[PDB]
C-alpha cells in the first residue's frame, strides 16, 4: 500500500505497508571500481550497490555517503533506491508513499534534502519519515520507556513517557561498529593480522558478529583470557589465512565502555545511558529503570544485557530494578516496526503529500518530523 | 432533582467531594491542577491533556500543576471550569449537574465575587438544581456534636480560628488568615537548596507535602531544640534516595506560630485566637477554652496540639482550663457535618433554588450567606 | 434520551479494566492492531456526539405539556 | 475508628481530646 | 594580618584575583581545569597535568579541561585549592594564606557543606588569619556606591537578584537562580548539533564562548525577528575557517526567558525580580524600579538590557521609572568592590578568624555569615 523503507546505516531493509520480511536486506554502501586504463569488462555497471559491491569486493571502493547516517552525497542512495525498487518490488514509488527513517540530532538540511529528491526526483504521493527507535518501542508494544536506540552508525538512547518528545534527554552519539572495526583491524595489525582496505573490514565486521561478544570482567576476562589459550579461537577465513582472537572478541566492545580507547571525550555507552537518564524525573525514571529497552542490532551481542545492566545496577539504586527489554529481533523490529507502523490509522491521515511539500517547500519537514 | 445532594468537602490544598447521609466520600483527591508539557510523538499515547485523577495521580513527570484556590480563594475560574469539569467526569460523578442537590462549602471572610462567579457557573453552565455554600467549621460542629466552639480550621495556604457559640452572627469576633503548609513546603523548598536539593517543580512539591504529612513532626520547644543536636532522618524518595532532614520538619511549623520567619507581619494561630477570645466575653471565653475545635490537616503534627497548649497556657492566665477537641478526621469531620446538614428537611431555607439565582442575582444569596 | 442512557452504560462496560488491558495485552503481544481496529469500529464515539449535538433540542421539550396536558 | 480506615490520609495514636493538666 | 588582604574574584565561570590597594585585577581568568588528554613519551611538553594560565590558554586541544564550579557549586575542591596554589604560587601572588588577609566571592543560599569545605581549606590547608567571603551583590553595591536596590547579579552559569535596599537585606525576596549564560552556550552547541557540529569539547566549548562573546545579541522581537530571512554570518574558526550562523546569535539566550526549550520551569529572572518587587513594599518599590543592577558579564549582548526593558513595559505598570546602571567592567566591577570591602579596616567584626574557625567553625561560619 505504501513504501516502508528503511535506512540501515550498515546493510539496508524495505517492504511495502505491512510486509513482515524485509525485502531490501543488502548492504547500504557504495562502491566503485578502479576506474582506470583498463577497458570495461564485457559491459558492467559503474557503482555498485550493495551485494553487487559485496560480491566483487577486491576492487570496488566500498565507500558511503553515510557520515555515521549523515549521507554526504545523496545521489548514491537516490541511485541505490531507485536501483531498489526495481530489484526488490519493481514498483515505481508515485503509486505508494514512501515511509523512512531517521536519528535525533540530524541536520535538517540532510532530512530537507531527502524530502526534495522524494518529490522532485521520486514524485511519491506522500511520504514520511521517523525515528527507528519509535519503531523498536512500536515493536515492543508500548509508549513509555528510554528506548537505547542502536544502529550500527550512531546511538540515541530514546527515553519516552507515554510517546512524548522528551528530546532534552534524547541524545544522538555517533557510535559506530565501523568504529569498533577500525580499531579492531588496527589491533588486529599488531597482531600480524594487517590488513588495509574496506574488504577487510566487511569480513571483519562479519567475523565481529561471529565471535566478537561482550565479557563481564573486562581486565578479569582479559586476563584469564590471556591464559585461556583455548578461547583465542582460530578461523580458516576465506583466503588461506586463519585467525586467532580470544581477547579481541571482547576487548573491541570496551571502546564503547571506554571512550579511552579511542579518545571520544565521552562516557562509556552503560553510564552515557545513564546520563541521559540523570536528565529526567527519577520518579519516572523508575519506570525507566523497569523500562529498559535495549534497542538498536548493533546490541546482538553476547553477554552484553547483564554487563550493561550490572553497570548501570551499580549506579542504580538497589530499588531500582534493572527490566531488560530486547528482543533478538529488534534489528528487524526497527523495519519491522515501520512497516506495522505504516498499517496505523492516523498514519494513513499523517502524511506529506506532492502539493503539501511544494505548497510549503522544505520549511514542512519541521512540523512534519514527529 | 433532590435526590441524595452531593456533599462536598472543599479546600485549599484538598478539595474532595461525597453525599449526604453517607460516612465516606467517594471522590476524595485533592487541588492539583495539571497539564503535559510534552509533544506526543508516538500515536496511541494517553491524553485528556488537563490531568487529575489517577492520569495526574501517574503521570507526574509532566504536569504543569497549577492552583486557582490560592490560599484557598480562587484565582481563576477558567481553572475552576476545567476542576468542575474533571469533577463532571461522570467517573468522577456518575450523575449530571441536576441529578443531585449540590452542597458546596466555603471559608470564613471571603468576598461575594467567588460565590458570585461560581453561581454563574453551576447555574448557567452547570444548572444545579439546589446549593448553599459555607463555612465548612459549621459541619466541623456538627460533626462534633457541639455548637459552642472555637473552630481552630486550616486549609493548606491556610490557618484560621473560627470562634463560634451555637453558630451566631459574630464576624468581627469570628477571625480568618490565610497562611499555611503550601508556604510552608516552599520554604521546604528553600531548605531543600540551602541543603543542595535543586529542586523546582510543583511534582516534586507533592512529593514534599508527602513528605510534611509523611516526614515531618512538631515538637513543643523551639529554641531548645533548635539548640539541641538532631539526627537528620534521611528520607528516601519513590527512587528511594537518602534525604535528610534534621531539626527543620518541626522548624518550618515554627513559622506558623512566628509568622514572620518567611517575612509576613501577623501574631501567629494562638495569639490570633485569642485576639478572637478577646472579642468574646470572660464567662463565655472559659466554655471557649473547654470548647477548642482544632480541625484542618494541616494541624496534624506530633504535639501540634500539645505544643499550642503549651502556648496558651503560656498566654491564658492561670486557673483556665484549656481543652482542645480534635477528631482523626479534621477533614470529613466538614463533609460529614454536611453530609448531616445536607440530610436535613429545614435545609430547604438553607439551600438556594436554582431558579432563584436565576431570578435576581447572588445578593440575595450574599443576604442568605450571613 | 434511552440512546444516550445505553450508551454510557454500554461505553462503561467497555472502559472495564479488563478489555483495555487486554487491548494492552494484544498490542504488547505484537497483536498490534487491536485498539486501532477497535476503536474505528466503534460509532460510540460519534453516537454519544450526535446526542450531543442534538442534546439541547431533545431537552425541555413541551411533551407532557401538550400530550398530558 | 471504621470510616478511620476507610480513608488514608488519617493518622492514630494521639487523643483526640487534648486538655490541661487541671491541678486539682 | 597588617598586610594587603588578597581581593578574589571567584565567579563561577570567571575566577579573578588581586589585591585591595590595587584597583585593577591582575590575576584575571576564568574557570578552567585542565587534564592532558594525551600521553608524552618525547621531552620537551612540561607537566603538573592540572594547568591553569598559559598551558591551559595554549594547548586547549590536549587537556580535558573541566568546569570545576557546577552551577557555582564545586565538589572537586582538590582542583581549586591547586588553583589556589596557582594564585599563591609565582605566576600570581607569589605569598601564604598566613601572610595576607583573603577575600573570596559567594553565592545566595548555597549549600552550608560548600561553605564549610572551602572554610576548612583555608583555615586547615591554608591558614589565613582573617578571612570573611561574602555575597558578590554587596561587591556590586560598591562598584555602583548604592546601597538601595536589587542586585541582579547573574554570572556565568548563575542568575541571582538581590533585592537590599539601603543596605537592609530581605531574604524572602532575594531570589537565586543557578543557570545563566554558561547554559546558552550549551544550548549554542545545541545549535551546532542542530546543524550538525560535533564540538563536544570544553575548548570546543570555549570556542563556542567565544562566538558566544564574538557574534551574538538580543533581537527585541521575538518571533518578528525568529521568523525572518538570515543572512548566516560566516564565523571564522580557530583557523579562521567560515561557518555560518543564522538566527541563533540573537535567539540563544531566549532560553532564559522560555525555559520550556531546555526542558524547564522558570519565568526569566526579570520576572521573578517583579515577584521580588511584588514582594517588596509599594512606593519603595519605584526606587528599586530605577535600581536597574546590571551583573555578570552574560548581560553582554547588543539590546539585551533593551529587550528587558521591553519585558519591563509588558510587565511593569505606567511611569514606575526604571533606570539602567551598568558598569563599565561588570566582572572588575565586583571586584572592584571587593577591593573596597578588602580595604575596609572596620572589618574586623566583619572577618572570621582562623581561631573563630578552630573555636566552631562550620556553626560559626554559617553563624556569623547570614
Ligand atoms: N551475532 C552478533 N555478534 C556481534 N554483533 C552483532 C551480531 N549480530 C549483529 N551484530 C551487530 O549488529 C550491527 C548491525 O545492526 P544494525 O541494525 O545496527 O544495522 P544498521 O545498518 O545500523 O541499521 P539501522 O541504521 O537501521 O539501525 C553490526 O554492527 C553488529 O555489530
Ligand atoms: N500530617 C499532616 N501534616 C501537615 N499537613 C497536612 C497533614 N495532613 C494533611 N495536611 C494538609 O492539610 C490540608 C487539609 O486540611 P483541610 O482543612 O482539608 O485543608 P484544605 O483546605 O487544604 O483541604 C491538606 O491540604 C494537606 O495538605
Ligand atoms: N558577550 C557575552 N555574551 C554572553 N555571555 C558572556 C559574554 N561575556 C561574558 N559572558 C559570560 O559571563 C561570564 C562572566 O560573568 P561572571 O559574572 O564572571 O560569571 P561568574 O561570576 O558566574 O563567573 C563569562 O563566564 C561568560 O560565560
Amino acid at each position: 500500500a505504501a513504501l516502508v523503507v528503511d535506512n540501515g546505516s550498515g546493510m539496508c531493509k524495505a517492504g511495502f505497508a505491512g510486509d513482515d520480511a524485509p525485502r531490501a536486506v543488502f548492504p547500504s554502501i557504495v562502491g566503485r571500481p578502479r576506474h582506470q586504463g583498463v577497458m570495461v569488462g564485457m559491459g558492467q555497471k559503474d557503482s555498485y550497490v550493495g551485494d553487487e559491491a559485496q560480491s566483487k569486493r577486491g576492487i570496488l571502493t566500498l565507500k558511503y555517503p553515510i557520515e555515521h547516517g549523515i549521507v554526504t552525497n545523496w545521489d548514491d542512495m537516490e541511485k541505490i533506491w531507485h536501483h531498489t525498487f526495481y530489484n526488490e518490488l519493481r514498483v515505481a514509488p508515485e503509486e505508494h508513499p514512501v515511509l523512512l527513517t531517521e536519528a535525533p540530532l540530524n541536520p535538517k538540511a540532510n532530512r530537507e534534502k531527502m524530502t526534495q529528491i522524494m518529490f522532485e526526483t521520486f514524485n511519491t504521493p506522500a511520504m514520511y519519515v521517523a525515528i527507528q527507535a519509535v519503531l523498536s518501542l512500536y515493536a515492543s508494544g508500548r509508549t513509555t520507556g528510554i528506548v537505547m536506540d542502536s544502529g550500527d552508525g550512531v546511538t540515541h538512547t530514546v527515553p519516552i513517557y507515554e510517546g512524548y518528545a522528551l528530546p532534552h534527554a534524547i541524545l544522538r552519539l555517533d557510535l559506530a561498529g565501523r568504529d569498533l572495526t577500525d580499531y579492531l583491524m588496527k589491533i588486529l595489525t599488531e597482531r600480524g593480522y594487517s590488513f588495509t582496505t574496506t574488504a577487510e573490514r566487511e569480513i571483519v565486521r562479519d567475523i565481529k558478529e561471529k565471535l566478537c561478544y561482550v565479557a563481564l570482567d573486562f581486565e578479569q576476562e582479559m586476563a584469564t583470557a590471556a591464559s585461556s589459550s583455548s578461547l583465542e579461537k582460530s578461523y580458516e577465513l576465506p583466503d588461506g589465512q586463519v585467525i586467532t582472537i580470544g581477547n579481541e572478541r571482547f576487548r573491541c566492545p570496551e571502546a564503547l565502555f571506554q571512550p579511552s580507547f579511542l579518545g571520544m571525550e565521552s562516557c562509556g555507552i552503560h553510564e552515557t545511558t545513564f546520563n541521559s537518564i540523570m536528565k529526567c524525573d527519577v520518579d519516572i525514571r523508575k519506570d525507566l529503570y523497569a523500562n529498559t529497552v535495549l534497542s538498536g542490532g548493533t546490541t546482538m551481542y553476547p553477554g552484553i544485557a547483564d554487563r550493561m545492566q550490572k553497570e548501570i545496577t551499580a549506579l542504580a539504586p538497589s530499588t531500582m530494578k534493572i527490566k531488560i527489554i530486547a528482543p533478538p529481533e529488534r534489528k528487524y523490529s526497527v523495519w519491522i516496526g515501520g512497516s506495522i507502523l505504516a498499517s496505523l490509522s492516523t498514519f494513513q491521515q499523517m502524511w506529506i503529500s506532492k502539493q503539501e511539500y511544494d505548497e510549503s517547500g522544505p520549511s514542512i519537514v519541521h512540523r512534519k518530523c514527529f | 432533582i433532590a435526590n441524595q445532594p452531593v456533599v462536598i468537602d472543599n479546600g485549599s490544598g484538598v478539595i474532595k467531594a461525597g453525599f449526604a447521609g453517607d460516612q465516606i466520600p467517594k471522590y476524595c483527591f485533592p487541588n492539583y491542577v495539571g497539564r503535559p508539557k510534552h509533544v506526543r510523538v508516538m500515536a496511541g499515547a494517553l491524553e485528556g491533556d488537563i490531568f487529575i485523577g489517577p492520569k495526574a495521580e501517574e503521570h507526574r513527570g509532566l504536569l504543569s500543576i497549577r492552583y486557582p484556590m490560592e490560599h484557598g480563594i480562587v484565582k481563576d475560574w477558567n481553572d475552576m471550569e476545567r476542576i468542575w469539569q474533571y469533577v463532571y467526569s461522570k467517573d468522577q460523578l456518575q450523575t449530571f449537574s441536576e441529578e443531585h442537590p449540590v452542597l458546596l462549602t466555603e471559608a470564613p471572610l471571603n468576598p461575594r465575587k467567588n460565590r458570585e462567579r461560581a453561581a454563574e457557573v453551576f447555574f448557567e453552565t452547570f444548572n444545579v438544581p439546589a446549593l448553599f455554600i459555607s463555612m465548612q467549621a459549621v459541619l466541623s460542629l456538627y460533626a462534633t456534636g457541639r455548637t459552642t466552639g472555637v473552630v481552630l480550621d486550616s486549609g493548606d495556604g491556610v490557618t484560621h480560628a473560627v470562634p463560634i457559640y451555637e453558630g451566631f452572627a459574630m464576624p468581627h469576633s469570628i477571625m480568618r488568615i490565610d497562611i499555611a503548609g503550601r508556604d510552608v513546603s516552599r520554604f521546604l523548598r528553600l531548605y531543600l537548596r540551602k541543603e543542595g536539593y535543586d529542586f523546582h517543580s510543583s511534582s516534586e512539591f507533592e512529593i514534599v507535602k508527602a513528605i510534611k504529612e509523611r516526614a515531618c513532626y512538631l515538637s513543643i520547644n523551639p529554641q531548645k531544640d533548635e539548640t539541641l543536636e538532631t539526627e537528620k532522618a534521611q528520607y528516601y524518595l519513590p527512587d528511594g534516595s537518602t534525604i535528610e532532614i534534621g531539626p527543620s520538619r518541626f522548624r518550618a511549623p515554627e513559622l506558623l506560630f512566628r509568622p514572620d520567619l518567611i517575612g509576613e507581619e501577623s501574631e501567629g494561630i494562638h495569639e490570633v485566637l485569642v485576639f478572637a477570645i478577646q472579642k468574646s466575653d470572660m464567662d463565655l471565653r472559659r466554655t471557649l477554652f473547654s470548647n477548642i475545635v482544632l480541625s484542618g490537616g494541616s494541624t496534624l503534627f506530633k504535639g501540634f496540639g500539645d505544643r499550642l497548649l503549651s502556648e496558651v497556657k503560656k498566654l491564658a492566665p492561670k486557673d483556665v482550663k484549656i481543652r482542645i477537641s480534635a477528631p482523626q478526621e479534621r477533614l470529613y469531620s466538614t463533609w460529614i457535618g454536611g453530609s448531616i446538614l445536607a440530610s436535613l428537611d429545614t435545609f430547604k431555607k438553607m439551600w438556594v433554588s436554582k431558579k432563584e439565582y436565576e431570578e435576581d442575582g447572588a445578593r440575595s444569596i450574599h443576604r442568605k450567606t450571613f | 434520551l434511552n440512546l444516550e442512557r445505553a450508551l454510557y452504560r454500554i461505553q462503561e462496560k467497555r472502559e472495564s479494566p479488563e478489555v483495555l488491558l487486554t487491548l494492552d495485552i494484544l498490542k504488547h503481544g505484537k497483536r498490534f492492531h487491536a485498539t486501532v481496529s477497535f476503536d474505528t469500529d466503534t460509532g460510540l464515539k460519534q453516537a454519544l456526539e450526535t446526542v450531543n449535538d442534538y442534546n439541547p433540542l431533545m431537552k425541555d421539550f413541551p411533551l407532557n405539556d401538550l400530550l398530558s396536558a | 475508628d471504621p470510616k478511620y480506615a476507610d480513608l488514608p490520609g488519617i493518622a492514630r495514636n494521639e487523643p483526640d481530646v487534648y486538655e490541661t493538666s487541671d491541678l486539682p
